[PDB]
Order: structure tokens, then C-alpha cells, then sequence
């Protein structure tokens, strides 16, 4: 409820969307995400371990990240939690978007 | 370079009321958020495609976090039929039993 925001990504990970609860848990207004990696957030240590959730996410379908450190545009790191979800092209069956729900632990 | 669909992303509870609505929804069926909240989904669907709606909400339920998938006519503002597909999925904080709830993504498609 309050410590969940959702977003979505085209399949490089960048922000195509991004829900306005995040304002509130990281501070960041929703346009300034916009067009970025997801990545370029990600703590250093968690960023290789996401990397291969995300390979396996369109092989899956559907893959939960577990834990990471994601940095908030004040006060440092947020730990957050997400679910990502493929969403593909009717047509050709090709993936589409990324759907994410996340959720901060910290 | 890449002609993107238009699209937008909802939350609804499992009878089918809007509970939230990203603002693309202006650009995909001419509606404001504030337009759609609070009413069923149901309400704006073509009465051909109002129970197969029906049924998906069902459907997503029992799928327990996996995709589903449905076509249906969508009343716009200025009253254009549209073709969406909805690819739905239900999602439940895994750290409480708070009841599942649907996030869908509303794309205007070719049908």
C-alpha cells in the first residue's frame, strides 16, 4: 500500500512509466525517471545479481529480485524488493514491456 | 524511430473496479484518471465482450500471479469502440494476506 510503487520498463530496463507513490518513498518526481536505466540506481553490489534476474525474467515469464539497495534522490540507499512481469505482443508473442511492482523493505 | 503502442496500466479490485490509473489513459481512451476510478471496468466494455470481462477477472484469480490475456471493445470518451487487450495478473504483498489484487495493462490494438 504505502511502500509500493509501480513502474514500467521497455525491455533494456529504462523507465517508460513510473508510479507518483515513489515521489514519497525516494523522492525522485516520476519524469526525472523517465527514459533511464534502472541501473544507473541499483547499488554497485547488487547490480550483478539483478542483472541475472532480469536474463532469466524473459525466459520465466515472471521473477521476483529479492533484496537490493536502490538510491533515493536524498538520504542515501532504499532497500527494495520487486516482481517484474513480461508483457508481450499478442501478435508475434514478442515481449512487449515491463511491468514492475516494488516494494521498499527499508 | 519506434512507433510505440499506446498503452496504460491499472489496478483493480477483483470485481473490476478501477482502484488506480496511470494517466496514459488520457492518450489511450480519452478519459482522465479521476474519469475512471471508483467505477467497474464492466461499464465501458462493449456488451459482447462484458461477460468474457467478466470471466478474465475470474480467471486471473485462479491463475495466482500468472498472465492472462483478453480482447474486448472499449467505450471512449468520444465514444470510439476501441480494441484493447488487457494483459492481467494478480499481485499480493508477500509479507501480509492483504486480498489480491489485478494490475492490468490496457493496450489499443488492431483486431
Amino acid at each position: 500500500d504505502s511502500k509500493t510503487f509501480l513502474s514500467e520498463h521497455s525491455l533494456d530496463m529504462k523507465f517508460s512509466y513510473c508510479d507518483e507513490r515513489i515521489t514519497e518513498l525516494m523522492g525522485y518526481e516520476p519524469e526525472e525517471l523517465l527514459g533511464r536505466s534502472i541501473y544507473e540506481y541499483y547499488h554497485a553490489l547488487d547490480s550483478d545479481h539483478l542483472t541475472k534476474t532480469h536474463h532469466d525474467m524473459f525466459t520465466k515469464g515472471q521473477v521476483t529480485t529479492g533484496q537490493y539497495r536502490m538510491l533515493a534522490k536524498r538520504g542515501g540507499y532504499v532497500w527494495v524488493e520487486t516482481q517484474a512481469t513480461v508483457i508481450y505482443n499478442t501478435k508475434n508473442s514478442q515481449p512487449q514491456c515491463i511491468v514492475c511492482v516494488n516494494y521498499v523493505v527499508s | 524511430s519506434v512507433c510505440q503502442p499506446t498503452r496504460f496500466i491499472s489496478r483493480h479490485n477483483i470485481e473490476g473496479i478501477f482502484t488506480f490509473v496511470d494517466h496514459r489513459c488520457v492518450a489511450t481512451v480519452g478519459y482522465q484518471p479521476q474519469e475512471l476510478l471508483g467505477k467497474n471496468i464492466v461499464e465501458f466494455c462493449h456488451p459482447e465482450d462484458q461477460q468474457l470481462l467478466r470471466d478474465s477477472f475470474q480467471q486471473v484469480v485462479k491463475l495466482k500471479g500468472q498472465v492472462l490475456s483478453v480482447m474486448f471493445r472499449f467505450r471512449s470518451k468520444n465514444q470510439e469502440w476501441l480494441w484493447m487487450r488487457t494483459s492481467s495478473f494478480t499481485f499480493q504483498n508477500p509479507y501480509s494476506d492483504e486480498i489480491e489484487y489485478i494490475i492490468c495493462t490496457n493496450t489499443n490494438v488492431k483486431n
